[PDB]
């Protein structure tokens, strides 16, 4: 198939600036290239078709350019309404999409506050134990969470979830949830979550000893 | 103005079948070929199928060929996507899409009208209300600082659950995370809030959890653990 | 032969 490659994965922008999005095709698609905007919970909206033609109803600050296998979406004087994910799509040979560029709001660094939650006594009665690590209101998005149980690195038994960028302070928050059996939970003492983030001078560890107040 | 309107999604067991339908509003659908494009949770867009305006030519993504069948009824002005032998990887939002506009000098038409999408969830799970566990503020919370607390909403199906705090009186600093699908096939989420540590002794914090598919409604008080 | 990317609409 024709592979569509977009870059960068994330573009961090301030309102009023010019955003430049790249779309490459693995072979020429002529000018049969479209750009779509998508916001959470909403269907994609056609912005550009024929590589450079603006669709009806789209503001003039959106423009497409390029030909063959090399295409560019430019958003001039970006507005807050433009923070979204943008997809390119070739419609020359079947129909294939790039994997999207997220345009997010740029701001200064904010280190997360970090919190760890032991499993509740009520949950332990049911046979499972969830340990939760919270990273509160950080920027930029990149963050590393590492679980250790009695200094054993945990891999594959946690799930992370991240909020949409906050509309008021433009930060992210993130939870990581480690799942263990009750029997395993009671076999170990030290539960620790290590957080690496560029706002933290060195990684922050929040931990508890099972049984202590 | 002009819209596409879809229906037929829902929860279906693996290996079973499901039929989607699509209609137009503000134009005649039978004047257009019709595409289906799907979007799986957290990933991008994947073209699925196309049917000519008159129902002659039909085309399918390799990923669904031999399992999906597209058809249309140009009397009722309705396009159908018949999906058989469904698998977990067919879980996605399914868009009906019109190739309605072509660039000057082109006979290739771009996708200018998208439906709202109908959700298809391939799963063997049964409707199940969540358990609600407290995420208790730490006993080592910063004295004159900020504490965090929350509610873990674990093991429910299908989506969604909603969470509020203090019946809507607490909104600042709340973060209700998107649900994760666990390896069990059940969803789980947490809602957290950061609050003045000085309020922990005097202010009550309750999370209001609602899971309407199972008629489960829970108020859970969250407080510092006694130890 | 049919071009699957050609205009699928009425005309």
């Amino acid at each position: 198939e024709i592979v569509m490659t977009q870059s960068p994965a994330t573009l961090s922008m301030s309102p009023g600036e010019r955003a430049t999005l790249s779309c490459r095709a693995s072979q020429s698609v002529g000018s049969d290239l479209a750009w779509f905007q998508q916001k959470p919970g909403q269907a994609p909206r056609l912005l550009i078709y024929g590589a450079f033609t603006r669709a009806t109803g789209i503001p003039a600050r959106f423009s497409g350019s390029g030909s063959g296998s090399e295409f560019t979406l430019t958003i001039s004087s970006l507005q807050s309404e433009d923070f979204a994910v943008y997809y390119c799509q070739q419609y020359n040979r079947w129909w294939t999409f790039g994997q999207g560029t997220k345009v997010e709001m740029k701001r200064t660094v904010a280190a997360p506050s970090v919190f760890i939650f032991p499993p509740s006594d009520e949950q332990l009665k049911s046979g499972t134990a969830s340990v939760v690590c919270l990273l509160n209101n950080f920027y930029p998005r990149e963050a590393k969470v590492q679980w250790k149980v009695d200094n054993a690195l945990q891999s594959g038994n946690s799930q992370e979830s991240v909020t949409e960028q906050d509309s008021k302070d433009s930060t992210y928050s993130l939870s990581s949830t480690l799942t263990l059996s009750k029997a395993d939970y009671e076999k170990h003492k030290v539960y620790a979550c290590e957080v690496t983030h560029q706002g933290l001078s060195s990684p922050v560890t929040k931990s508890f000893n099972r049984g202590e107040c | 103005q002009v819209q596409l309107v879809e229906s037929g999604g829902g929860v279906v067991q693996p290996g079973r079948s499901l039929r989607l339908s699509c209609a137009a509003s503000g134009f005649t659908l039978s004047n257009y070929g019709v595409h289906w494009v799907r979007q799986a949770p957290g990933t991008g867009l994947e073209w699925v199928a196309l049917i000519w305006y008159d129902g002659s030519n039909k085309f399918y993504a390799d990923s669904v060929k031999g399992r999906f069948t597209i058809s249309r009824d140009n009397s009722m002005d309705i396009v159908y996507l018949q999906m058989n032998n469904l698998r977990a990887e067919d879980t996605a939002l399914y868009y009906c899409v019109r190739p309605g506009i072509a660039a000057a000098g082109s006979n290739y038409y771009a996708m200018d009208v998208w439906g709202q999408g109908t959700a298809v969830t391939v799963s063997s799970a049964s409707t199940k209300g969540p358990s609600v566990f407290p995420l208790a503020p730490s006993s080592k919370s910063t004295s004159g600082g900020t504490a965090a607390l929350g509610c873990l909403v674990k093991d429910y199906f299908p989506e969604p659950v909603t969470v509020s705090w203090n019946s809507g009186a607490l909104t600042s600093g709340v973060h209700t995370f998107p649900a994760v699908l666990q390896s069990s096939g059940l969803y789980s989420l947490s809602s957290v809030v950061t609050v003045p540590s000085s309020s922990l002794g005097t202010q009550t914090y309750i999370c209001n959890v609602n899971h309407k598919p199972s008629n489960t409604k829970v108020d859970k008080k969250v407080e510092p653990k006694s130890c | 032969n049919v071009d699957p990317n050609a205009n699928p609409n009425v005309d």
